[PDB]
Formats: C-alpha cells, structure tokens, sequence
RNA sequence: GUGGGAGAGGGUGGUGGAAUUCCCGGAGUAGCGGUGAAAUGCGCAGAUACCGGGAGGAACGCCGAUGGCGAAGGCAGCCACCUGGUCCACCCGUGACGCUGAGGCGCGAAAGCGUGGGGAGCAAACCGGAUUAGAUACCCGGGUAGUCCACGCCCUAAACGAUGCGCGCUAGGUCUCUGGGUCUCCUGGGGGCCGAAGCUAACGCGUUAAGCGCGCCGCCUGGGGAGUACGGCCGCAAGGC
C-alpha cells in the first residue's frame, strides 16, 4: 500500500524553517510541486507543520514551484 | 502551405466531447479536430471512438501540412482522453513525450450546482 | 506589547516588601496595566470583540481583587485606587 | 528593536550601476527606518520555479536586521516602490528548529 | 511571579500563485456547448481548442488529519504589526481573595433591512429549452437581488454532544495533539476509540459519565389547537421575545 524511503531519512543534520535551501526542500514536494503527505515526508505532526509554512515561504520568493506538469502520462 | 515536422500536440478531453489542436513549437495552432468536424452530432460526440477519429485525423491533417513527431498535451479526464493519445502512438507521429496538465484552481470560484463542493 | 522590564518597573512600584509578587496590589496594579493597554488597542479595532471578552474578564477580575482588598483593610484599597487612580 | 530577515529579488538583468543604485537605495531605506544591518548574504541570481515578472531568473538578497517592530510595515511598503524591486518579503527571524538531528 | 510552549482565536495593513470571466494581439477552421437523448444558447461580425498580454473580483489546491484554536456563532495561502485565551515546569509571592448567577450588559452562522461601494463565478425571483398523462419542479441555457467590503440594524437555527457551569470521588486497554521528565516509559492538559464498577425503558454512557456526590441557574407536567390569539416589549421592515 504506497511504499518506499521516507524523505526524511535520505537526508542528515537538516534546518526544517530555512526557506532558503531550495536544494533540500525540494525532495519534499512530488512531481507535482503539491507538498508530500505526512506518510511519505516520514516527518513528525509537528515537524511536517512547519515545513509547510517553510516551503510556502519559499514559493512565494520563487525559489519554489505551486505546481509542475506530470510527464508520461 | 508552410513546414513544421514537430510540435504540440493538445488534447482538450471532456466528459463530453475530446478534441485535438495541434501547434507549432511556439504554441500558435496548426490543425484541430474534434467529435464535431467528424461526423458525430450529439452525446457520441465523447466516446472513446470519436476521441480517435479527432486525434487520427488531426494528426492525418498535420502530416500533410509536413510534419512528423510532436510532443502531447493532455487536458481534461475525458470519456476518451486516452484513446486521443493511443491514436496518437498509433497514428504515425512520433510521440517524443506526453504530458499531463489539467488546469485546476488552487480553490477559488464557485462551481455550479451540479459541481457542488468548493466554494 | 509588555515586556520584562516593564512589568518589573511597576511590581517593582507595588510591592508591600522586597520579593513581592503576588500582593493583592501587585496584582491589581498588574490588571490596570494590562487592562489600559488592551483598552487602547480596542479604541481602535473596534471590531476586534474576541480580545474585548478578555477585557471584560480582566476587569472582573480587577474588581473582585479590590472588593476584597476593601473588606481585609479598607486602608491599602484607598492606597491602590489613589496611586493607580480608579473608580473615576 | 525585533531581529528582521529581509528578502530582496530584483531584476536580474542588470549591470553594476543598476545593482550598485538599487542596492544603495535600500541601504539608503534601512537607514530612515531605524533599521541596523547585522549581515547580508547576496547570493546573486538563481534558476526561479516560475517566472516572476517575464523573467525566468532573479537577482536575489538578504539583510539580517533588526528594527522597531512599529515601522517594519512602512519599511516593506517601501522597497517594493523600485519597478526592479519585485519581491520584499520581510519575516521574523527564529531559531532553526531541527529535523533529523 | 519567573521561564518555556502549541494553535485556521481575534483586528488591521500589505502581498502570491492557480483557475473562471471579460478585453487586446497572433495563429487557426466548422462547430462549440449541453443532455438519458435533445433543444434553447453561442459561432462566418471567425467562436471552441492553442499561444502571448491586460483588467477585475472572489475563494485559498497539495500540506489536511481520525488534526488544531475559540465561551459560543465560528476560524484555513503568505508576511508584518496590534491583541485575547490557554498548557506545562519551578513551589518563589498574596492568604479563602471562592462557585453559581434571576435581571442587566456584550457577542451571536445563514437569510433579511438601511446607506454608500463593488460585481469575476454562482444564483431566489424571473426569461427561455426540454421532460411528462398534465408542468408548475426536478434536467439544460441565460439572469436580477443576494452572495463581496465600510458603517448601522436584524438576535433566529438540527446556535447539536439534541448532554448548563464548578468541584471531589470511582478499573484498565489502545490511537493521537501538545508540554515536562530519572525519555522500553512516567507525568500534566486537549482530542477519539473499546471497556471495570455502576447507571439506563432500551439504545447506549462509562476519569471527555448519561456513575457516585455537593452547590447554583434554566427548563418540563398528555396530543391537536399553537409558537396561533390577546396584551406588552424590542425592530425602519421582515419579524423577534
Ligand atoms: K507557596
Ligand atoms: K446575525
Ligand atoms: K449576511
Ligand atoms: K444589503
Ligand atoms: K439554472
Ligand atoms: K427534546
Ligand atoms: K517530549
Ligand atoms: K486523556
Ligand atoms: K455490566
Ligand atoms: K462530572
Ligand atoms: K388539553
Ligand atoms: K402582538
Ligand atoms: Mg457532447
Ligand atoms: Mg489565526
Ligand atoms: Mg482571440
Ligand atoms: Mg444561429
Ligand atoms: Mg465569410
Ligand atoms: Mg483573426
Ligand atoms: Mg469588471
Ligand atoms: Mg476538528
Ligand atoms: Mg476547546
Ligand atoms: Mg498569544
Ligand atoms: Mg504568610
Ligand atoms: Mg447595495
Ligand atoms: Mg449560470
Ligand atoms: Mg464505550
Ligand atoms: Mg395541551
Ligand atoms: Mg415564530
């Protein structure tokens, strides 16, 4: 049912509020630039709140997507 | 009378009527089809079918106006939006990619009754 | 808002002795502090009728502190409402 | 005085002269606004998600700072004057919280 | 008091993108739309589909939950400011300062009223198209109020947990939100699920009682007549108590 790595643990010793490292936060976003659900950014309630705020951050200074297409479909 | 070889190829796909335009690598139109221009009139206008013949001789219209593989564009969750694209594969173009790109409304207006939930 | 030193220049003005926090005035001289400002803010937000509520309980709350302030020794309540300056 | 993070993107197609007026001018803002410079990463352009203003790229900034609370809002309200300023996003800085520690 | 903390709690200003709609330009040909099937409707004055540009209003996708905040009605993009509530730890200060609460006062979804303002989409009334044995209605296309904002009224509801507030007491187990800790767990405050004792007419409730108690407020006394009449009070009116 739905299964894999969750993006928490590819990833190490890691700021969840700078909306600033595009370079990570990315990973937490699907093809689509839609934010990944809790059960697959493995992170904690209040962890995946923040990073919601700290991504929309960063979609608001463009250094992030609202939204991408999905290639073959 | 022009040359073109490659470009887009969209798919408009509805719940009531698919129908295929095909531009340039610019955006601007070429050839479209549709239910309409073949034949069908009323509901038969949505059958997968319909979707073939409209993307078929879409893509039949492009290949004398010169052309030879285009990249798809699928808009819609129509009746018969896959038929449009597996015409497409089946047709005589190569399908250098196909992509999805429904529009949807992060949230804003209201729909109609018959939509209903999401104001 | 209301920050340390600011609360600490008034316990400071209110307490019956060294150490003081919890005084019946201490108190009281903290409700009209807060209350004050709250009153400023809702001069304007008019609108705003959630923080009125908290007003209207922090005043309550005033009250009930001075009505027994009154009762024990009605000596220190003169004190209070004079130093403050309450009632009108 | 609050500690402020101040973003600035602006027109990435600019020469010195340009960047070095723009760049003055918000300096020269901070200054009326009571507003201290602590530190200011320029990281200059970078590939943006989507295109902001036409553009497909952006010159971009950053000013830890820190100022009265009561005129940040003036302060916003007044880079975005520059028709080269086209993102002012201004936040109350806050201590890294830590995922996988 | 100090030191921490979570949160769509509230008010104000600003701002971001997706989408609809309309306008401008390119390209483009015979239909689009819509339905069970159709027609009304729009299109040769060039529509739909496609690309670039602009305007405007309204709502905030993924995150989102079985989740969070609030006294309730209710609250959901982002940022800043202004502000309320509340939880924990420390055991530091005051020393019964408490609880409830008829009147009174304030808040109160939606629809509705007044005056200005705005108006994209939706949409009572309404204009048409169908459907049926009939057409008023369900189905389709248009469309005004309204929906949106400021200020002022309106004071009702399946305003629901159909469960008034406070406190003390009475097995556990499991899931979760959020704090603290000697951090396989314990402990404090929320939210759910089973279930002891017990209660219940049954259903079910069961440390978030509908159990065992105490205080205080509201309310009930067959159905229809009827939330009607009369009288009063509030309202500009609708109409409310
Ligand atoms: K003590
Ligand atoms: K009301
Ligand atoms: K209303
Ligand atoms: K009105
Ligand atoms: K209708
Ligand atoms: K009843
Ligand atoms: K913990
Ligand atoms: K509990
Ligand atoms: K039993
Ligand atoms: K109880
Ligand atoms: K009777
Ligand atoms: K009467
Ligand atoms: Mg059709
Ligand atoms: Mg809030
Ligand atoms: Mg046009
Ligand atoms: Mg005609
Ligand atoms: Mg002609
Ligand atoms: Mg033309
Ligand atoms: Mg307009
Ligand atoms: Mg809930
Ligand atoms: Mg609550
Ligand atoms: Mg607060
Ligand atoms: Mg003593
Ligand atoms: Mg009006
Ligand atoms: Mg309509
Ligand atoms: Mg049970
Ligand atoms: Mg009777
Ligand atoms: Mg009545």
């Amino acid at each position: 049912p739905s299964r894999k790595a969750k993006v928490k643990a590819t990833l190490g010793e890691f700021d969840l509020r700078d909306y600033r490292n595009v370079e990570v936060l990315k990973r937490f976003l699907s093809e689509t630039g839609k934010i990944l659900p809790r059960r697959r950014t493995g992170l904690s309630g209040k962890e995946q709140r923040i990073l919601a705020k700290t991504i929309k951050r960063a979609r608001i200074l463009g250094l992030l997507p609202f939204t991408e297409k999905l290639v073959r479909k | 009378k022009r040359q073109v070889a490659s470009g887009r190829a969209y798919i408009h796909a509805s719940y009531n009527n698919t129908i295929v335009t095909i531009t340039d690598p610019d955006g601007n139109p070429i050839t479209w089809s549709s239910g309409g221009v073949i034949g069908y009139k009323g509901s038969r206008k949505g059958t997968p079918y319909a979707a073939q013949l409209a993307a078929l001789d879409a893509a039949k219209k492009a290949m004398a106006y010169g052309m030879q593989s285009v990249d798809v564009i699928v808009r819609g969750t129509g009746a018969g939006r896959e038929q449009a694209i597996r015409a497409l594969q089946a047709s005589g173009l190569q399908v250098k990619s196909i992509v999805d790109d429904t529009p949807v409304p992060h949230n804003g207006c209201r729909p109609k009754k018959k939509f209903r939930k999401a104001s | 808002p209301i920050t340390k030193e600011e609360k600490q220049k008034v316990i400071q003005e209110f307490a019956r002795f060294p150490g003081d926090t919890g005084s019946t005035e201490v108190q009281v001289a903290l409700l009209t502090l807060r209350i004050n400002r709250l009153s400023e803010h809702l001069k304007v937000h008019k609108k705003d009728h959630h923080s009125h509520r908290g007003l209207l309980m922090m005043v309550g709350q005033r009250r009930r502190l001075l009505r027994y302030l009154q009762r024990e020794d009605p000596e220190r309540y003169r004190a209070l409402i004079e130093k403050l300056g309450i009632r009108g | 005085m609050r500690r402020y993070e101040v973003n600035i993107v602006l027109n990435p197609n600019l020469d010195q002269s340009q960047l070095a007026l723009e760049k003055e001018i918000i300096q020269r803002a901070l200054e009326n606004y009571g507003a201290r410079v602590e530190k200011v990463e320029e990281l200059g352009l970078r590939r943006l998600a989507y295109p902001i203003a036409k553009d497909p790229q952006g010159y971009f900034l950053w000013y830890q700072v820190e100022m009265p609370e009561d005129r940040v809002n003036d302060l916003a309200r007044e880079l975005r004057i520059r028709d080269n300023v086209r993102r002012v996003m201004v936040v109350k800085s806050q201590e890294p919280f830590l995922a996988n520690a």
